[PDB]
């Protein structure tokens, strides 16, 4: 879980 | 008798609006000048007194 | 009351009182809110008016901030703080006029001298093209002759070209000839007086209209 | 206010404090923000707003780096710290413009005047446009100021409009400065000048093009 | 509920 | 060698016409401008060395 | 329940 990364994608 | 009046026609009522210079889609260039329009036209004045 | 006016640009922050127990309106001129954010649990009640605008109702306490989008593309935040008392209406002016793309083809279809007609007759006669909406009028888009001070009015703005009406008042009351020339700036497109004048007495409240370019400078 | 403007190259990064308790905005003026990227748990909401944008949340206390990335393949990078206070909007800029779009000139002359130039273009040349015969000029286009003899040359009919050409002689000795208006006659539509006038001298033979009706007596 | 926010997009 | 010298433009030649004043369609009263327009336009040319 | 708002739409 650490250094993960949340990325969101606008269509 | 039935009385008399005058038919009264009111003036027109112009606007002037001063364009400045400019270069339309031919590239000609336009100096400044102007264009008239009339806003209210003439109209009879019906009276304010028939006798 | 008169509704408030906010005027902001495009990235406005006012901080507006709010009202906790009835509905406040936030209003534009010439858009249509389409959707109104607030912190969650915040914002009590969000409604959209038939016109174009929102209601809405807060119950909390805080200060908290705002952000309106309308449709035609625009951003609009305020800090509400709620305090007793009435409802609000405010009306947001945009500060920078908005793009309307479906505006355009309507301003290109015609001839330039017989747009600036058109829309000099509508601000004269009072009824507004559709395409166009209400805007701030500009600070200083006219040159000013002989010591004059200005008051602005109204401005409308389309895609391309800008409308606004300033007032004029004679000070120095001594006459002073009028030619449109005399108040060109770069940018302005077009002047017109509303009375045909030529002359402007040593008092005088007179108005102007001028058309410039959306985007100049 | 106004939104605070930062202009940053490619890969740029900028510190810029945010809000933990409002919504928060970044958008970049002319461009949609496609993606963004936090460290996880960072940020607790992202949305799109009307005309790109971002509406985005934060509940951390650390700084932290933010990647936005927009449509038009910038991406930029920001270091936010998070503290208590108003949602804070920021203008997102680029240091060096892409590309230079070309001006678009969308103005369009009348018709009738398109018309003129046209003609009068073509008989500079001197190319004849299509149902232009050729036709013996009069002697009534020109009124002359003085010192001024005409003789017709050449002269064109259609089925509009007429051309014609004449050359005035030589003025006496006094400089007589050419006025394009002080050679009109009822009847003209337009008249030109041929090279630059600015006052023929004590002498100087210059022709004139004078462009009148055509069936219309 | 942490960090939401209220967004109507209104039709 | 009298060809390859920096090459120069030339100015393109102008024209201008007066436009007397006419009434529209609508009414409307134009009393324009003279027009400025580009009739002849520039072409390359070798000066003269000094 | 507080701070909500009743409105009629009238046909």
């Amino acid at each position: 879980r650490p250094g993960m990364m949340d990325s969101q994608e606008f269509s | 008798n039935p009385g008399t009046v005058h038919p009264q026609r009111s003036r027109d009522q112009i606007a002037t609006v001063w364009i400045a210079p400019w270069v339309d889609s031919d590239n000609a260039f336009h100096q400044p000048g102007r264009v008239s329009f009339v806003v209210s036209p003439a109209d009879w004045v019906l009276p304010a007194r028939v006798n | 009351q008169s509704p408030a006016t906010i005027s902001l640009p495009q990235g406005g922050q006012f901080r507006l009182s709010i009202s906790n127990t009835d509905p406040n309106m936030i209003f534009i001129p010439g858009d249509k809110v389409t959707a109104i954010t607030a912190p969650g649990g915040m914002l009590a009640d969000k409604r959209l008016t038939r016109a174009g605008g929102v209601l809405f109702t807060s119950v909390a306490t805080r200060t908290f901030t705002i952000f309106v989008e309308t449709a035609r593309g625009q951003t609009f935040s305020v800090v509400a703080t709620p305090v007793k008392g009435e409802g609000r209406v405010y009306r947001l002016m945009s500060a920078e006029p908005p793009s309307r793309p479906e505006t355009r083809k309507w301003e290109t279809a015609q001839a330039y001298e017989k747009l600036l007609i058109s829309l000099n007759r509508a601000v004269l006669t009072g009824d507004i093209p559709d395409g166009y909406g209400e805007v701030k009028p500009l600070s200083d888009g006219i040159r000013l002759p002989g010591g004059f001070s200005v008051t602005p009015l109204k401005a409308w703005a389309g895609d391309q070209l800008r409308a606004d009406r300033y007032e004029l008042r004679n000070a120095n009351t001594w006459g002073v000839a009028l030619r449109e020339q005399d108040f060109w700036k770069p940018g302005v497109r077009a002047v017109m007086f509303d009375n045909n004048a030529q002359t402007l007495m040593g008092g005088g409240r007179m108005t102007v209209t001028v058309i410039r370019g959306n985007g100049e400078g």
